[PDB]
């Protein structure tokens, strides 16, 4: 990777999202990432796809084997202990990248909340599959991550902004499914959602698709949790 | 069923 | 080190994969039981097949992805594209590449000769066939023209087989039927090798359809129609 | 539109 322009990096990115190789796409990010500059909007786009499908692979192929071992020789055992520590590869390749690259105390609030969210995002697909105390240093990690950046997107950020919206739809998320508390969860989502539509009069038409999106999904969960 | 987190879609 | 382990394990270890949709590991799960010698059974001649399919399937689409921007990007001629396309659609072709000669290794060096049956026989004989028409597909040279070579004398072989011992509505015959019909037409530039070969295997299937049981018929008509959406294509 | 191959199902 490192021999590559980043140029190319980003070039073959696209290609590779093209062609839905997306382990490719990821790696080739990750060289782009590597080079010291800082990413656009765009490029954070394709960070973020890649990584995602590749976990979100991960986490599906889990799921499965998990739910047969919960049924159900040593085989099963074996097989989801093999993908469980794949995804905990990428997951720390990921929160590798943000602690190396990403993450800093300087530049725009957009930049700033988008990884700390994922910061989040990462450790809590780590604690889909922690068990130890290792799970509630896990669990604190997340919590502080997401924290982070809803603290930072209050103050920086209009209550309608996607990415504000989409970092407080997966910490009531994270409420939900892995911190164990469902009461938080819902009044984060119901509290985003109404704030959110409170100001939607003064959003930009390029991120209303974007936004009334992710205030569809608290409003379903939100159906979902009552 | 599990809740639903940001879709990986380009934002 | 699948070598020391049980092959029942590996076999179980295949179906997992295959629930998680994890279809490298399946391959490299169902590739370590063919190493233990023996023969495949039914289902065993399904996973390997389904596990390798899906892998070079998902190799072939992006190839054809990726060669299409490249021809596109050359076409137009822009003195500053079209570098890292090629690049990318030559690591991916490299890995294509590397699956299937790995399939045909195991064809070669287990499958086909240790297999007892014609029936099974013809199934190796055809996944050769196809395998060298996944190879033909991005080959260019006097390459290209060794790999159609090899692609035509595998299917030629299990088309020489199926019809000495096996019914025309066997699955197995059709579907071999089906692809060398395909490598007619997309391959070796025969299309009326293609229609005459489709139209006599669609025939003789149907003429005895009345023989078979409900889940048999199932199964014949499938492919059987495929051979109609082709001539329909064709003609 | 591309020829059909016989398809990548349990048979
Ligand atoms: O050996 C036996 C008995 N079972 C293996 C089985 C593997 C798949 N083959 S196949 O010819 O590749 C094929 C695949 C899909 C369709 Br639908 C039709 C035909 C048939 C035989
Ligand atoms: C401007 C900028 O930083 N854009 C890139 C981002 C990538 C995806 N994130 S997100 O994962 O928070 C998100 C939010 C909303 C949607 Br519809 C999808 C993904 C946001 C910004
Ligand atoms: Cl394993
Ligand atoms: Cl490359
Ligand atoms: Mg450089
Ligand atoms: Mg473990
Ligand atoms: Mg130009
Ligand atoms: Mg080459």
């Amino acid at each position: 990777m490192g021999s590559m322009e980043r140029a190319s990096l980003i070039q073959k990115a696209k290609l590779a999202e093209q062609a839905e190789r997306y382990e490719d796409m990821a790696a080739f990010m990750k060289g782009a990432v590597e080079k010291g500059e800082e990413l656009s909007c765009e490029e954070r786009n394709l960070l973020s796809v890649a990584y995602k499908n590749v976990v979100g692979g991960q986490r599906a192929a889990w799921r499965v084997l998990s739910s047969i071992e919960q049924k159900s020789g040593p085989e099963v055992r074996e097989y989801r202990e093999k993908v469980e520590t794949e995804l905990q590869g990428v997951c720390d390749t990921v929160l590798g990248l943000l602690d190396s690259h990403l993450i800093k105390e300087a530049g725009d609030a957009e930049s700033r909340v988008f990884y700390l969210k994922m910061k989040g995002d990462y450790y809590r697909y780590l604690a889909e599959v922690a068990t130890g105390d290792d799970k509630k240093r896990i669990i604190d990690s997340a919590r502080s991550a997401y924290q982070e950046a809803m603290d930072i997107s209050k103050k920086e950020m209009p209550p309608t902004n996607p990415i504000r919206l989409g970092l407080a739809l997966n910490f009531s998320v994270f409420h939900y499914e892995i911190a164990n508390s469902p009461e938080e969860a819902i009044s984060l989502a119901k509290t985003t959602f109404d704030e959110a539509m409170a100001d939607l009069h003064t959003l930009s038409e390029d991120s209303y698709k974007d936004s009334t999106l992710i205030m569809q999904l608290l409003r379903d969960n939100l159906t979902l949790w009552t | 069923i599990r809740s639903t987190s940001t879709p990986n879609v380009h934002m």
